[PDB]
DNA sequence: TTAAGTGGAGCTGGATGCTCTGT
DNA sequence: TCCAGCTCCACTTAA
RNA sequence: ACAGAG
């Protein structure tokens, strides 16, 4: 777990690294840039990620975990903690990426999906028992909150 | 707020290890008011907060230590004329750790909750040593029963705190100080306010429960709205602390 | 949304239908950038696809170019006149007497 | 304890010690030969069937390799699970219709498997 | 340096298709349903017997499904194409007919051909009128050379039996209890019967429970009634570490209390324990020989390789509890995928057991009462109980069958037409197992072992999403082998038998197991030898090439799956540092000369698996081979599935981007096939001025989208115009609407029934 | 809302005092603001900010 | 490599194929035997096999409680009865032993006495283990509670209690015990012996390895090959490898019976040398004079009229004359079957055959230069 | 420990007799006489030691004639060795320096 | 010796997002 | 699939 | 009862 907290902060170094030379060679009237600096959609980890480098896909906040025997594809070595090997993404979305970067990418993606679609049945059954507890209050006229009875 | 929560990563208040329950399940086990919840932290402060030597005496005071845990070797000894365990505490890992615990220490923490063994089966020959007699414990039980206790007595506990599971000494990185805060993970408020050297005006907890059986009710409620407020706030929400005062 | 493949749809269909190819999509791999960005030159387009736009409603040229090409749209199957509805009052059900 | 390999077993068992030793060996299912007159269907062909003579010859190889030589074909030898309990090669005999005599011929410590290289088979005519 | 590339090694992706993928899945299986299980669950049930007035029996030989036929009011007959069946609103099904040999008094009379069931047959399988015809023989029978059938045809709608995904049967789930402990189950099944056995560890001391126990007996005294005694061959069975013992003694010291050291007195335990439906001892012993571990299987009584097994069971438990390593199930080695004809046959099964039920209560009713005449059976042969059975199965989309406490839903759905990539899509979905209960968020993710077997972005959006799948372009999933040659293989290459020893050698460092599906073929040592000798012999053309094989170095077993019902997907052979695959073969196949085949054959591409992948080391492309890579993969956009191989650069998108794509190209309005105008649905949108894409995928040329598209190339500016279009919304051309951009037809149905009564009156 | 095949719902009021209730306390110019903290909500959007 | 150590021979005997068991115990390790304890009796069931032991236990050794055999022995025994009684005094004398069986075929498991320079094989009739019993208990237990306390299809045969008295109907055959260190032991030690030379040829073993991987492994129950080369060795360059020629020739025989031997020698392959495919096309099927024709015995009704109207190819070129065609004998009905589709028809002469005399003097082949006339 | 009966193989209990104690057997009559001294070692797993003696502990291996520090070469270094499992283990030897403009860890 | 007040363990019953759009 | 009440049973004090 | 859509 120590050389988990190495590899996380050298493999941001990369991104930050690179992300913030792809904004000095920007020209101004640059679309992404000026829909950024603005601040209208978009943001600078969008540009920085679709030009200079993909950052490291995470799945529930750590790397991504072996769904094999000790590796997470075939594709790779047995007990390997590189960095490419287990979600690292060196190329952008401008190169294309590679199969197995495509594929930890969609898995990175899923994760939003599904939480997307559980937050609706989770949620909702809070503010019915928050509603169904509170709506009897209400502020009077000599500045109290009284319930209902 | 619950709904723009995603459920986010990156969250162990600073120390890369403790995590802790956050988002949508945090706001649940808060409105919920239950008995029981996962991941607590009892957060206490340390008064002679200037040096690291103070701190892990502390630590070492309230963190569940196993017998098991400090002897070199617990052996069986068969005799002609006798039976019993044999326990030799490794005393020099008791000089490392600062503990406050010898062979007349481990002979009063056996006799709590274990098979009811007598005192007087418990000898103290040593200032290592201790033998523990087995008898006959007389209900569904045969005199072979010393393999119970081969793997049942190194899980008795000598000092700390039954409930607590672990604690880590955390930092603070600001440059006008360096003082030593305490993190423990464990769910009783009330021995973790009485220890020696932990600065009991000002520790506090996640679990409301717990502080309203220690400290009342209306600590209780300042408890929810600081924990409601700080949940809303590690999520990129903000709530005017009306409202989170109006629920609690 | 990052879609950096509807921007490489449009070039390649762009420089595409200028000689009558097909510049193939297919997933990793198919026409690079550098190929199909040499034969808008070829035919006298820009090699990024943005056009040297004048305008319709004032007459006079936009200031920004404008990036011009062949994007395949799909119509679905979602339309407004099936889905426009509105009650007044009209039929009830039987057991509770409510619409 | 290390684990020993059928050249250290037919090593020792000639130059260390001339005593002989009780082996149990397992051989494959069917052994390359015909049934003689035994009215039949290319069926099994085991040591059921044979008769007493010379079977074979036994090719113990540098570098470890030991094979069973059972006529035109070369048989492959591999030790078994060690056993480490009782074992004792018993005779019966039923000289009589319901008495007779039970000897205790000596024991048996380890044990021999057999099996067909499938390479060499394979290799002389693929498919 | 570069290694050389063969840049012509897609093609074997078209000569794949030609055989095994793409819906290719469902024919196969209906045909193996048709041609082996009509007759092997006809001979399980080959005769049936009055309990009263014997000598009497009715015997099945031979059983067949023929043509299909329509029966028309004037008894005349003829055959029938299926869009006729498609207007007239009727099933598609053909006649089963058996020939019998039953007696009347004079013993032996027989039939040729009695018509007891008719069978709905699958589109395009080898039953069906379109198999084999030519693109202009499809225009008489008013079908589509495109519409890829395996879709029943059921009262006029268009049904699809869908894609389950099941847990493997017979092997051994080492999980972890609501509670914290760990414990293990094995679900038992077989074909006759189902059940569940566990392993409970809840006071530190094993515990066995079941279903047919009122209470879970400890697992010392399981082993004293299967015939062995001793305390020390139990714990030379379990294992001889020391922690091992140490764990496993507080059961001994339980059985020890008791009074249970003999059989006799461990069996009238259990006997006391059983839930009742000789009595003590036998109705344990029976227990113990049939219904607990099911599977496993005692012979004459002989209870030593079931002992072996739970004693494998209590090992893992043990080892597990020290280190969690909990198995997960969502690794798709543990999981299968069960087809039509499977469930087909279940129901076929049920119904004919339910007919022979009903035809014996009739022979028991007539045969001792009434007549010296003799009667015969063939009076008597409903055809509506095999044929109502079929279809109100099928139509309704239920299957539940009593024998074999199977309840299941919603398996069947209309077959979608709005597109063609919709049609196509749901040929290839996977329903899941959960199906909805709860917001899981474990098996809703995307595992790693879904490589090139399932598709990464293919899900529906909304409650379903990863409950609801899709294949990939390039996998295959296998049937049943016939079993013969694998154990005689087996027994050939160093397997020691079980019984031959005690069970300390299963605790040895160098002992392996073997498994063949949940029963113990015994041990070997130098397993390595066995794989490699296993896996050329799979080359060489002796074993079948669907057998996988692979190593759980950890709990020291290897693994052999003969079992049907697996995902498979093929790769090139790489043997030191270069594929076996070179430029010569790729233009002998273009050529003509050889086909996937003698690829198969040659030792050149061999199908793997998705646990046999576990010990191979695949590279992508041909420049990332180094010397420990065994195989190569084919192409690395067989990863997408179908309704992904629309989208144009799919890996320069998001990954979320390509599931909204996935979701909206099975609604896009298109053409459906070339049968559009001679049809008549419930609905059908058409598009006027249809056009193919401009850029396109290599799946597309594949599956033939462009041959009948839904889409217009549209000249798109990409700019902020005029205010209407801010959040997704987009500024149409009024004068490309008035020329045709866009313009779609609504087709509509409007049906209407005239019947005739019981009382001789007519609708008009 | 986003306008990508977005339905929204309808609802006219059929008294006066309904409309009355409807136009002061449930106006878009008297809901300018979030009860939330008091943030502003109708705003400007993207193409109003570019 | 070479086998540099260690040429042992193998010898194979039989003297003792129908006697010799393997009995293993698996709660007893290999040092503590039972060489010295003295043995009572020695009981089996030839047929069935089931043996089981009995052993004595001494009593004067310290480690034999009394005070807990005498309590055994009063609750397994009467306590004065004695007529039939398990022990004999008033204590646990014995320990019985129970056989199990492991398998049923031991036709492949053989024992191998080594001695030096040669191993003898035997093969066994059974491996049995032998368990300490445990009915005793139950004997006690039984003395415990007698002191104080038209018809149906049936399934009797896969019971329990019909398997008792199925296998009680064997009679027991009782032995008598001869340990390891008696002089018996090793005069019954020679039979696992057999005599003879050191040099023995074997008649038998004379299976090719193939043979014997055929043998083993057996065809999947009969093989079905029609298109290995997807068009049946009949198009894609005419003829093709994939189904081998020089493996197979008949198929192209059933096939290309009518063919010029140079697009043979062309599309057959060019790794398989000259000589010896001359010899593998050469014994397949009849020769013209240098035209390869189909063995007729193979493809089809006699074979002695295909014999003669093969001669008939050799007499004439305008091959049969429609008399000479019913004086060769074919099925008259199957004369278009056999002459029309090989033939080509000009007019009044019969029929010209499709391969005339060619150039196989011109080949240098010099073999079948007389070969024509004696085939 | 499980010890078990050469006999019939059931578990053994230790129980008294009138001389000694001794391994019995509850199914035979197979006893044992304990006569001398018989152990069994469990050595179990000890705490960690990595963030106990950081931050200027209460060492005292220093000696006189003690060794310099291999970068420094002066004494102004500890060094300990100690157990890191159970007593079996053979002592494994550590030491840190701490000087003036100069920090490292070595081993 | 036993009456009694209170711990701990197993059983039981409840709950799990909002709508339209079609067959 | 997760979580509060309800009821049965050993476990000490006290007479 | 199932599929969609937001
Ligand atoms: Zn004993
Ligand atoms: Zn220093």
């Amino acid at each position: 777990e120590t050389l988990e907290a190495l590899i996380l902060k050298e493999l941001s170094v990369i991104r930050d690294h690179a992300g913030s030379a792809c904004l000095r060679e920007l020209d101004k009237s640059n679309s992404p840039l000026t829909m950024a600096l603005c601040g209208s959609k978009g943001s600078f980890i969008n540009i920085s990620q679709m030009i200079a480098c993909v950052g490291q896909q995470a799945i529930s906040g750590s790397r991504v975990p072996d769904g094999f025997e000790n590796r997470s594809l075939p594709h790779f070595e047995k007990h390997s903690k590189l960095p490419a090997a287990k979600g690292f993404v060196a190329n952008s979305f401008y190169s294309g990426l590679t199969p197995t970067e495509f594929f930890f990418h969609t898995m990175a993606g899923r994760e939003g999906l599904v939480d997307t679609a559980v937050k609706t049945a989770e949620t909702g059954y809070m503010q019915r028992r928050l509603v169904k507890s509170l709506e009897d209050l209400c502020s009077q006229y000599d500045l109290t909150v009284r319930s209902s009875t | 707020p619950g709904t723009q929560m995603t459920l986010k990563t990156f969250h162990f208040a600073g120390v890369a290890s403790m995590n802790i329950t956050l988002g949508v399940p945090r706001i649940k086990e808060i409105i919920n008011a239950s008995k029981a919840i996962s991941t607590p932290i009892i957060t206490a402060q340390l008064d002679k907060d200037d040096d690291a030597d103070y701190a892990r005496l502390v630590k070492g005071r309230i963190e569940k230590t196993l017998l098991g845990e400090i002897s070199e070797y617990i052996e069986e000894v068969f005799l002609p004329d006798d039976c019993f365990i044999l326990v030799k505490l490794s005393l020099e890992r008791i000089r490392l750790l600062r503990l406050e615990v010898n062979a007349e220490t481990v002979r009063y923490s056996i006799c709590t909750s274990k098979l009811r063994v007598k005192p007087g089966d418990v000898a103290v020959h040593g200032e290592a040593v201790v033998c523990v007699t087995p008898r006959e414990n007389s209900k569904s039980s045969m005199y072979y029963v010393l393999q119970f206790l081969k793997e049942d007595l190194p899980k008795v506990v000598v000092q700390g705190i039954p409930e607590v599971s672990r604690a880590v000494i955390h930092i603070d990185e600001q440059s006008g100080k360096e003082k030593y805060k305490l993190l423990v993970e464990g769910d009783n408020l009330r021995a973790v306010m009485a220890t020696h050297g932990v600065k009991g005006t000002r520790t506090t907890s996640n679990n409301t429960y717990e502080v309203e059986k220690t400290l009342g009710i209306e600590a209780a409620r300042t408890t929810i709205i600081n924990e409601i407020q700080y949940t809303m706030v590690n999520h990129g929400m903000s709530i005017d602390r009306r409202h989170v005062m109006l629920l609690s | 949304r990052m879609t950096v493949g509807k921007l490489i749809e449009l070039l390649a269909g762009k420089a595409g239908v200028l000689d009558g190819r097909f510049h193939y999509g297919t997933a990793f791999g198919g026409s690079k950038v550098k190929d199909v960005c040499e034969d808008l030159v070829r035919h006298g387009y820009n090699y990024l696809g943005k056009d040297y736009v004048t305008s319709g409603i004032t007459g006079e040229p936009l200031e920004a170019y404008i990036y011009f090409g062949p994007v395949y749209y799909q119509k679905l199957k979602h339309m407004v006149l099936d889905k426009m509805h509105a009650r007044a009052r009209g039929p009830r059900a039987v057991l509770t007497r409510q619409p | 304890l290390p684990k020993d390999v059928s050249v250290a077993e037919l090593l020792r068992e000639l130059s260390l010690t001339k005593e002989e030793e009780l082996l149990f060996l397992q051989l494959p299912d069917t052994l390359p030969g015909q049934p003689p007159t035994q009215d039949i269907a290319e069926n099994a062909c085991t040591l059921a069937d044979l008769t007493e003579g010379q079977v074979g010859k036994l090719l113990i190889r540098k570098s470890g390799r030991v094979q069973l030589l059972l006529g035109k074909v070369t048989l492959d030898v591999t030790m078994g699970t060690a056993c480490s309990f009782l074992q004792e090669l018993v005779s019966v005999g039923l000289g009589d219709s319901r008495t007779g005599e039970m000897t205790v011929l000596g024991h048996v410590k380890h044990k021999l498997v057999c099996s067909p290289d499938f390479e060499s088979l394979l290799d002389h005519k693929h498919r | 340096a570069p290694i050389p590339t063969v840049e012509e090694k897609w093609r074997l992706l078209p000569a794949f298709l030609k055989v095994k993928g793409l819906v290719k899945q469902h024919i196969d299986s209906f045909n193996y349903f048709i041609n082996v299980e009509i007759k092997k669950i006809m001979k399980a049930n080959e005769k049936v017997t009055s309990d009263a007035d014997p000598m009497w029996y009715l015997k099945y030989l031979n059983i067949y499904v023929g043509l299909p036929d329509v029966e028309e009011s004037f008894n005349v007959t003829r055959p029938v194409s299926p869009h006729e069946c498609r207007l007239r609103d009727m099933t598609y099904s053909a006649p089963i007919t058996v020939d019998i040999e039953y007696t009347r008094g004079s013993q032996r009379i027989i039939r040729n051909a009695l018509p007891i069931g008719r069978m709905p047959i699958m589109l395009r399988s080898s039953n069906c009128v379109l198999t084999g015809k030519t693109p202009a023989e499809f225009a008489k029978l008013n079908e589509c050379p495109l519409d890829p059938g395996g879709y029943f045809i059921v009262k006029g709608v268009e049904k699809v039996i869908l894609i389950q995904e099941q847990l493997s049967k017979n092997r051994i789930i080492v999980e972890a209890d609501r509670k914290g402990a760990v414990g293990a189950s094995v679900t038992s099944s077989t074909h006759e019967k189902k059940s569940r056995t566990n392993m409970a560890v809840k006071q530190g001391r094993f515990y066995l429970r079941h279903n047919t126990l009122s209470e879970d007996i400890p697992i010392v005294i399981i082993f004293k009634a299967m015939g062995v005694e001793s305390d020390q061959e139990i714990v030379q069975m379990i294992g001889t570490e020391e922690h091992v013992m140490a764990a496993f003694g507080p059961s001994l010291e339980e059985c020890q209390k008791a009074q249970i050291f003999t059989q006799m007195q461990a069996l009238k335990y259990i006997g006391n324990k059983v839930r009742r439906q000789k009595t003590k001892i036998e109705e344990a012993r029976e227990l113990l020989a049939s219904t607990i571990l099911t599977h496993v299987p005692v012979k004459e009584f002989n209870f030593r390789a079931k002992c072996i097994y739970t004693a494998v069971m209590v090992r893992r438990v043990i080892l597990a509890q020290g280190d969690n390593k909990v198995d997960d199930r969502d690794y798709y080695g543990n999981k299968r995928l069960e087809l039509a004809g499977q469930l087909l046959s279940l129901l076929f099964e049920d119904l004919f057991k339910k007919f022979n039920s009903e035809m014996k209560k009739i022979a028991d009713q007539v045969i001792p009462k009434q007549r010296a005449a003799q009667f015969d059976v063939v009076k008597h042969m409903r055809q509506d109980q095999i044929t109502n059975g079929m279809v109100n199965a099928i139509s309704t989309g239920n299957w539940s069958l009593k024998r074999f406490k199977m309840d299941r839903q919603g398996v069947t759905q209309v077959l979608s037409r709005l597109s063609y990539i919709s049609a196509l899509g749901m040929m290839t979905r996977i329903s899941s197992q959960f199906e909805k209960t709860r917001k899981v968020s474990g098996p809703r993710s995307l595992q790693p072992s879904q490589w090139g077997m399932l598709c990464p972005s293919d899900t529906p959006e909304g409650e379903a999403c990863g409950l609801v799948k899709n294949l990939a372009l390039m996998t295959h999933i296998t049937t049943d082998m016939e079993d013969g040659p694998i154990v005689k293989l087996a027994s050939n290459l160093g397997v020691e038998d079980v019984n031959l020893l005690c069970g300390e050698e299963l605790s040895y460092p160098n002992v392996f197991l073997v498994f063949l599906n949940g029963n113990i073929l015994g041990v070997i040592r130098d397993h390595k030898k066995l794989v490699n000798t296993f896996r050329l012999m799979r080359r060489a053309g002796y074993i079948n090439e669907f057998v996988s094989i692979s190593t759980n170095l950890t709990d020291r077993c290897v693994y052999i799956s003969s079992d049907g019902g697996r995902l498979c997907r093929p790769y090139i052979i790489v043997k030191k540092q270069k594929p076996a695959v070179t430029n010569k073969h790729m233009e002998e196949l273009a050529q003509g000369y050889r086909n996937f085949e003698d690829f198969l054959h040659e030792s050149l591409v061999e199908y793997l698996d998705v646990n046999e992948e576990n010990d191979c080391n695949i590279a992508l492309y041909e420049h990332t081979i180094n010397k420990d890579t065994t195989h190569l993969e084919i192409e690395p956009f067989t990863l997408l599935g179908v309704c992904a191989g629309l989208i144009p650069y799919p890996h320069h998108n998001q990954s979320p981007r390509n599931t909204y794509q996935c979701a909206m190209g099975k609604q896009a309005m298109g053409t459906i096939g070339y049968n559009q105008r001679n049809r008549i649905d419930t609905l059908m949108y058409l598009l006027a001025y249809p056009q193919k894409p401009m850029v396109k995928t290599k799946t597309i040329e594949l599956i033939e989208f462009e041959k009948l598209p839904a889409g217009q190339n549209a000249t798109v500016a990409v700019m902020s115009y005029s205010g209407y279009d801010i959040e997704d919304a987009l500024v149409l051309n009024k004068a490309s609407l008035d020329r045709g951009f866009g313009r779609c037809l609504v087709y509509k149905n409007a049906k209407c029934t005239l019947k005739r009564y019981t009382n001789q009156t007519f609708d008009k | 809302a986003d306008f990508d095949g977005d339905e929204m719902n309808l609802h006219l009021p059929q008294t006066e005092e309904a409309k009355a209730e409807a136009l002061v306390l449930m106006g878009t110019k008297a809901n300018l603001v979030t009860p939330r903290n008091g943030e502003p909500l109708i705003a400007a959007i993207q193409d109003f900010l570019t | 490599d070479d086998p540099v150590v260690q040429e042992i021979d193998v010898y194979l005997a039989k003297s003792l194929a129908e006697k010799l068991y393997l009995f293993q115990y698996p709660v007893r390790p290999a040092s503590m035997t039972y060489d010295d304890i003295p043995h009572l009796s020695a009981k089996i069931k030839p047929k069935q096999q089931k043996v089981e032991l009995e052993m004595a236990i001494d009593t004067l050794n310290p480690n034999y409680c009394r005070s807990k055999g005498e309590q055994i022995a009063l609750n397994v025994d009467g306590a004065c009865a004695d007529e039939t009684s398990t022990y004999s005094s008033k204590l646990m004398d014995k320990q019985t032993f129970c056989s199990s069986q492991t398998t049923s075929n031991t036709s492949r498991y053989a024992a191998a006495l080594y001695r030096q320079g040669e191993l003898h094989l035997t093969p066994l009739h059974g491996i049995l283990q032998l368990r300490p019993s445990f009915s005793y208990l139950d004997k006690a237990d039984a003395k415990h509670r007698e002191r104080e306390a038209e018809q149906a299809r049936q399934r009797r045969v896969q019971s329990y209690e019909f398997l008792q008295k199925k296998h009680a109907e064997e009679p027991w055959v009782h032995l008598h015990y001869y340990g390891l260190r008696d002089s018996r032991s090793e005069h019954e030690r020679q039979y696992l012996l057999c005599p003879g030379s050191s040099g023995v040829e074997n008649t038998e073993l004379v299976k090719s390895p193939s043979e014997y991987l055929m043998m083993l492994m057996p065809p999947s129950q009969e093989e079905e090959k029609d298109k290995p080369v997807a068009p049946s060795n009949v198009l894609s360059m005419a003829q093709l490898r994939t189904l081998p020629l020089a493996d197979q020739i008949k198929i192209l025989m059933k096939n290309v019976k009518v063919m010029p031997f140079a697009n043979l020698m062309s599309l057959l392959g060019p790794s398989i040398d000259s000589v010896a495919v001359l010899r593998g096309i050469q014994k397949v099927a009849m020769l013209v004079q240098g035209n390869w024709v189909v063995k007729s015995d193979i493809l089809y009704v006699l074979c002695r009229g295909r014999d003669f109207v093969m001669w008939k190819f050799t007499q004439s070129r305008w091959v049969v004359r429609k008399e000479v065609a019913t004086v060769t004998k074919l099925c008259a009905e199957d004369v278009k079957d056999f002459l029309e589709h090989m033939a080509v028809v000009r007019i009044n002469k019969g029929w010209e055959f499709i391969l005339p005399y060619d150039g196989e003097f011109i080949k240098k082949h010099p073999d079948v230069v007389q070969r024509q006339h004696m085939l | 420990m499980l010890l078990f009966c050469p006999g019939c193989g059931n578990g053994l209990i230790v129980e008294e007799g009138q001389r000694c104690h001794r391994f019995s057997c509850n199914t035979c009559p197979y006893v044992h006489n304990i006569t001398r001294k018989v152990t069994n070692r469990k050595y179990p797993k000890l705490k960690e030691v990595d963030d106990v003696l950081g931050g200027a502990a209460a060492w005292e291996n220093v000696d006189s004639t003690a060794e310099s520090c291999p970068k420094c070469e002066h004494p102004r270094a500890y060094f300990m060795q100690l157990q890191t499992r159970s007593a079996d283990e053979p002592m494994t030897t550590f030491y840190k320096c701490c000087n003036a403009q100069c920090g490292h860890r070595w081993r």
